[PDB]
DNA sequence: CTAATAGATTAGAGCCGTCA
RNA sequence: UGACGGCUCUAAUCUAUUAGU
DNA sequence: CTAATAGATTAGAGCCGTCA
RNA sequence: UGACGGCUCUAAUCUAUUAGU
């Protein structure tokens, strides 16, 4: 009949039964268990008895604590005993002891004069003994091919384990820049500005270049710090439109494309720093970058838009801070970083690297994807200007409008999230 | 709105020709490729360390269970998995008394004391290798915690001595290259984590729920270091050879300079995978200059091409040069002058600086593991670390950080480059993990470099990996 | 005319703590003392060599029959005796192109072609060991028979590298001492001799009734080289250390430079035997003087005694310095200078070139093996080759030569000294024979000396006997 | 009942049966075999049948080409079948297939479907299978100890192989020198002796010393070669006796005792050479020592008391040769050796070292201990003059008697030499 | 050559978490 | 060099005495 | 320091038999 | 160093402009 029945303690031993079934199937011996025939539409009980009585050659049983004194196990044993009596098969039930806690004093009275195969130390000896028993007893075999094992692994192991295509929207920390001022302006100051003026500290962004000055503001702007500026013809300046710079079009011996793009990035970073300093937000200085964080009591109930930005951890109060980085690859963006900073009482930080690192690494265990996402989006919304724009000051009228909704990606591959 | 693509998870070829995605399931269902007859294990250390090693080696014979079986596949036993014999009856011992170790850690100078301790440990190994008759496959060094905590590059008190790195591990691995001795270093804290305690009545390292994974890693290290091949790639493109580059800064070897190391992979004749380095540091005296002068670049490419020809007899059709730096026109003109006319040279640079963190709306689990945002024809992203549906967990905490793939020099399909980079993440033999977050051709090069840099000039170094890792 | 005596037979301790007299029966009855799990091998030679090696390995699977069981016991199978595996599936092959061998037979100088062939083999062996991830135990070489045919020094046509010998085997083993890779050299004719015939219709070499002994010898040698201990002495007391000094002629230099190479043996306190070589070559620029200078004598004795102390802890109470020559007062005084107080120093001299053959008056069979003729208080004659009642055959076909054992300097009983010599002939691991014609402390010293004399670029040579035989 | 019977092909399969029996006994299992005992003549099948029927728990039969179609094998199979029928035991006979070439077309009809244990792969695997089967069959056993196997090996394998005290008599080649002269003489001939006369050509032996002449001969002797001897005074000769300088009772500053002993040895050797030259015997020039051999037909029919000294091998002739030496350790002896030489026709040698060496190697294969002893003694007795001795002239009337009987040795331990 | 302003790159070290 | 055994042809060296010092 | 006359020690190489 | 991942404090090199030499 070529079919072999294996019984165990379903479902407390899925791994061992599955491994034994696959190892036996790959060696040419079929195994009947719940892993096969994954369907419940047909009767799930009468099929077992019909298979045992009609087309089963060798019957097997696995001894376990759960299988003992089980109604189903007892019924299967009774049916097997009846089949053995009908066939006059001396060796029709072969129990296998796999539990270490099953003492010899509490063994079943039915099986007391039959030797038992141990499985406590190593399963290889038991498998070899089973193979020797099958080959000696002329146990029938199927076609010898690994295709059976491969197909069973492909269609049974990953039955409820395959990815399902479904639309999902991914949020980022990339605030897309919407608008730029029309023209870039290098202003020619023929030694009118002091040789050691330190132009980086005036009211508007400014980067020195040759004998001129680079800025987005008006020709006669930020003249409070430079009294000797009015006596200057406006025609002595170079206006490079910013649309052709961010198009790979402008390249002149005066200044190249790469240097002008770097200048624009630097100016955007300075403008972002000034704007974040003008929003009344305290800052923490890191090794290379600067993060801006809220104080306790400035925000209503330490919670904006049903989400919390300042909380409490035992003797330490934590605050949520971000840093800005401007890039032009692949398109004008503004990368925003997620940071956590801690305070003793909500206004004074703790000045020690070890304690800050310890507190930061202790918090992340509780927080997850949703916490980070909602807190960052709430922070950006708090920084918002009117509804969806968050400009940066560059001059009298010139402004760079940065969106408060980060770039969103869509993906056709996602998981079911089985809670 | 922008578009993301998806690249599927590659399989790896285990024994019997079967293909399984995970290394753990492949080994626990089919087994390793080759067949070792046993592991003739030798031990070097103190008596207490030997006792704890014997107890641990007797401990992992039986099936050992994790906490959450769905997340982490189980470790059922060494013989039922790796198909070779490994017990504590064949253990060969060589004692290092506590008095010698205690007296060597008394010079108050990290360099001299480390030198003395390494010499103490290695003279016994060399003598037992030359004089004795017993055959030892892997030497298991058991270093006590009381000297481990001081063998660090930076030590503060609460003459060819400046040419060697102040680390016990790297000095140990670099002082045994001329004798070719496989070696595994263990700690007294790892083995008897329960016995070692703290001020409170708790173990320092809680392994009560990471027991199976620890056994898996230790067992696969012991299997590979003895001459085994636990798994291999399922599919490798023929006629295409890879490479990898890492730069390491020396510890004041009479001047601050930097070296370059390599480790390649390809499918040779016989449907086999060769995974073997290209040893020999190539320096340049300029400080902070991570490039190759034309002579060194020509020598490197010529050596790789000659090795491939000697193995096969046909020149490669494609040569991929993975790196973390960028190639200037000087060293690419150094290449393509020794490159054959019917050969294609591609330069791929991999870095993880750019911070694009992608979130899921109304969800608690992070992004998947096979994504890619192809920016242009010569740029992309790849989320090598992320959620895995098979094991229902994320490879990283918080939100994982993506990779960057740019074709600085050469022409090829970017999708194929991403797929090839993604496949080189499944070949970490130092640990039995589902997938790696960094291609191994740029990590085994670093492993070689950190060891070769920790010694003086040595000629004709070995190319196998078991002598370094 | 003087009465003879009988010096019994030695006992050797096999597994389970059992005893016997013949190694073959004890190994085939009880088993070896060591449990090697397996053996991995690699063959170097043309494809003919690979075919012949594979056929020979598969040949031991078929039963091997000896003509007479009592005269020459059979081979009951590898795994049935040695509790290990040596199969024709772990073979690792490094083909040697026949064109390279053929193209090297043009210099017409024996030294150059010998060096070139040794290089052509050892280069592949070294590179395979260095740059391949498989673990091997013994490397086998299958030399083409035409190479040995054309290596005859008496052949006519019908200085950095000049200090080398003109033999393939000695130089080949010589240039692998700094890599510690055990090697076995096979001549292709020995493995496949049936196909080698002459113009008579019969094979050149006949192994028909002596194939079993050949299988015994090869199996025992390949087991010993891989780290096994098939048998061990049991009647060895404590405190006794044996040394055997053998002198040579290095030549290949400005002076004849008679070098000295030794061996050492004693008890290890763990109920084991330490049979290891003791060779750091000591050179005497004088020609024909087979005595060591006082500095060399002190160095040799001090090194041996320091090794004894390191192995045990305290110095021996009795050292027997065997040699094939006599000694002089200055050398013995130099020994006495470094020797402690309670350390008896005894010199023994053993010779065979003494014409004295005993003819049996009654029968035609040879003399009994263990007989002796005690000449004097300080001399006696020992027979070691002849008729043994266990094997019921003669060790030597003709009338054998005895051994003239004499004591020269020091005092020792002349029957205990003769019983120890007969007890030291049961530990020849190179060949599987009932007995030999010399104690092994004076036999293996010759092989040690002849291996490390072809090349002089070796410092601190190995002491294990698996790299020499 | 704690016994197993092995039926084999005596004596064709003694080795395999013995190895299996010793291996099984070593683990503590009792094994009963026909070759184990030697009780023959008494009722043998009746005891075998009684043991098989009464106290035999397992029976194994080995099968070979010899064991196939054999009366004993068939009778044992019939007895085993009868025992199985009486006991109604299915597992009582287990074949041990050891003949690989015995195809199933010619195997015994009684054993054609029985489960035969395979020994073709490796005999240790077969032994392990036998042990596993015996454990499954619950063969009674005691604690593991090879003491029974060791006792059986001691009392059976080496039964008639112990130390036996039997007197033996040995021959040798040491021929003891018997007669010695009265004194040694230096014949001082101060500027009165020939200088380059080649004194090793005289009719009497001589060894020079300074300007003297060391020999036992009298001054008046050998005057034929030395004309200037008569004009000389007898007071100018240093007489030294022989017995004390043999025993070492000579301590004089004139000559050292070792040097005088060396001169004695040289005199003896020269006397032997001259006397053998007087016998008119042929001479062979080897590397260092010169051998002695007879021509073809020197004696009657080339025989001396049924001992052959000149013969013919294929198309070549051979002559037996000997050599001697005069050593004084431990007691005065004239050691004799043996060699062989070849002549093409019977009177001329072959001038080729390789041919002579190969010819000697070929001939000596068929000569045994008795052959060498007989030839050596017979050739020695050719020298002996009258009844028991032979003289070596060492003076005017002084003869040195060398014996014709080899030195005997006595031994007390021998063997039973069981043919 | 020396000393500052920045953007864009690289390599080292050291500390913490892994489950529920 | 798969071993072992038995032979054969060669070369130094030392010791003693003698003649070229 | 060289060359002969001996005895007494030493180390190299080469060749052949193993069964019946 | 049984793995891996995520952070933080630091150091170079390059490119552009300016300036004392
Ligand atoms: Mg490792
Ligand atoms: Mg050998």
């Amino acid at each position: 009949r070529n079919k072999i029945f294996i019984s165990h303690a379903t479902p407390d031993d899925n791994d061992f039964t599955r491994w034994l079934a696959l190892k036996l199937i790959g060696l040419g011996y079929e195994v009947w268990c719940d892993i096969l025939f994954l369907d419940k539409g047909v009767d799930f009980w009468s099929n077992i008895e019909k298979v045992i009585r009609e087309d089963t050659c060798k019957f097997l049983l696995v001894s376990s604590s759960y299988s003992n004194q089980r109604e189903g196990v007892l019924k299967e044993l009774a049916v097997a005993a009846k089949v053995k009596k009908q066939l006059k098969d001396d060796k029709f039930i072969i129990p296998l002891a796999i539990d270490e806690q099953l003492s010899y004093d509490d063994i079943n009275i039915d099986i007391v004069r039959l030797n038992a195969i141990d499985f406590k130390m190593s399963w290889a000896r038991g498998l070899k003994d089973i193979l020797e028993a099958f080959e000696k007893q002329k146990v029938p075999k199927e076609v010898a091919d690994a295709s059976k094992s491969n197909l069973l692994y492909q269609q049974i192991f990953l039955h409820d384990k395959s990815v399902i295509e479904k639309e999902e929207i991914y949020d980022s920390n990339w605030l897309s820049i919407l608008s730029f001022p029309e023209e870039l302006r290098f202003h020619e100051y023929n030694w009118m500005l002091p040789k050691r003026f330190d132009v980086r500290e005036l009211t508007f962004p400014a980067v020195r270049y040759k004998n001129y000055l680079c800025t987005f503001a008006w020709a006669y702007d930020f003249t409070y710090h430079l009294p000797k500026t009015e006596t200057y013809h406006k025609s002595k300046t170079i206006r490079i439109p910013t649309e052709e710079i961010l198009s790979g079009s402008y390249d002149s011996n005066f200044i190249r494309n790469a240097e002008c793009k770097r200048l624009i990035v630097q100016l955007l970073n300075k403008a972002f720093e000034l704007r974040m300093k003008d929003k009344e937000v305290q800052e923490y200085e890191m090794s290379n970058k600067t993060a801006y964080w809220l104080e306790k009591g400035k925000l209503e109930k330490d919670k904006f838009e049903k989400t919390m930005l300042v909380g409490k951890q035992k003797d330490k109060n934590w605050h949520f801070a971000i840093s800005g980085a401007s890039k032009l690859y692949p398109f004008p963006v503004l990368m925003i970083s997620s940071h956590i900073f801690f305070t003793a009482d909500g206004k004074k930080l703790i000045d020690s690297s070890s304690v800050q690192h310890s507190s930061r690494r202790r918090q992340g265990k509780n927080w997850w994807n949703n916490t980070w996402r909602t807190k960052l989006l709430a922070f950006i919304k708090y920084l918002s200007d009117d509804d969806t724009s968050f400009y940066l000051e560059m001059g009298s009228e010139e402004k760079v409008f940065v969106s408060n909704e980060p770039v969103k990606f869509k993906g056709n591959v996602s998981y079911n999230i089985p809670e | 709105m922008k578009e993301l693509i998806y690249i599927e998870e590659p399989k790896i070829l285990f024994a019997h020709g079967q293909k399984c995605t995970d290394a753990r399931d492949g080994l626990a269902l089919f087994g390793p490729l080759n067949n070792l007859y046993g592991i003739k294990s030798g031990v070097i250390g103190t008596k207490q360390g030997l006792k704890i090693f014997r107890d641990y080696l007797d401990h992992i014979q039986k099936p050992i269970y994790n906490s959450n079986s769905i997340t982490r596949p189980m470790f059922p036993g060494f013989e039922a998995v790796f198909d070779c014999k490994w017990e504590s009856t064949g253990i060969t011992f060589k004692e290092v008394t506590n008095e010698d170790i205690g007296k060597f850690l008394y010079n108050s100078s990290t360099h001299k004391r480390t030198y003395d301790l390494v010499s103490l440990f290695i003279d016994k190994i060399i003598s037992a290798n030359k004089n004795e008759d017993e055959n030892v496959d892997v030497w298991f060094v058991i270093v006590p915690d009381e000297i481990y905590k001081y063998c660090r590059p930076n030590s503060v008190l609460p003459a060819e001595t400046y040419n060697y790195d102040a680390q016990f591990h790297d000095q140990f691995k670099a002082r045994l290259l001329k004798h070719t001795i496989p070696t595994q270093i263990f700690r007294e804290s790892t083995l008897a984590w329960r016995d070692f305690k703290n001020a409170f009545g708790l173990p320092i390292r809680d392994f009560s729920k990471i027991e199976g994974h620890l056994a898996w890693t230790i067992s696969t290290a012991a299997f590979y270091k003895a001459g085994g091949k636990p798994w291999k790639l399922s599919d490798v493109r023929n006629g295409v050879c890879y490479l990898g580059l890492v730069y390491k800064k020396v510890e004041k070897s009479k001047n601050p300079r930097n070296a370059c190391c390599a480790a390649q992979m390809f499918l040779d004749n016989g449907d086999g995978t060769v995974f073997k380095g290209e040893v020999g540091p190539w320096y340049n005296p300029k400080n902070g200059q991570y490039h190759l002068e034309p002579k060194e670049a020509k020598a490197l490419l010529s050596q790789s091409l000659q090795s491939y020809k000697e193995q096969i007899g046909e020149y490669p059709k494609e040569v991929f040069i993975h790196a973390k730096t960028r190639f200037n026109h000087q060293e690419w003109d150094a290449f393509l002058e020794v490159t054959p006319k019917e050969t294609n040279l591609v330069g791929v640079t991999i870095s993880k600086t750019k911070p694009l963190k992608l979130y899921k709306t109304e969800g608690d689990y992070t992004i998947l593991r096979g994504n890619a945002y192809v920016v242009n024809e010569r740029s992309a992203f790849l989320w090598t670390v992320g959620y895995v549906p098979k094991i229902q967990t994320a490879l990283s905490m918080e939100v994982p950080n993506p990779l960057f793939i740019e074709i600085n020099k050469g022409e090829a399909d970017i999708k194929q480059v991403l797929k090839d980079i993604l496949s080189l993440t499944k070949l970490n033999y130092n640990a039995c993990i589902f997938a790696d977050g960094e291609p191994v051709t740029l990590r085994f090069a670093d492993k070689i470099g950190e060891i070769l840099t920790a010694s003086t000039d040595i000629k004709t170094p070995p190319l196998a990996f078991k002598y370094y890792i």
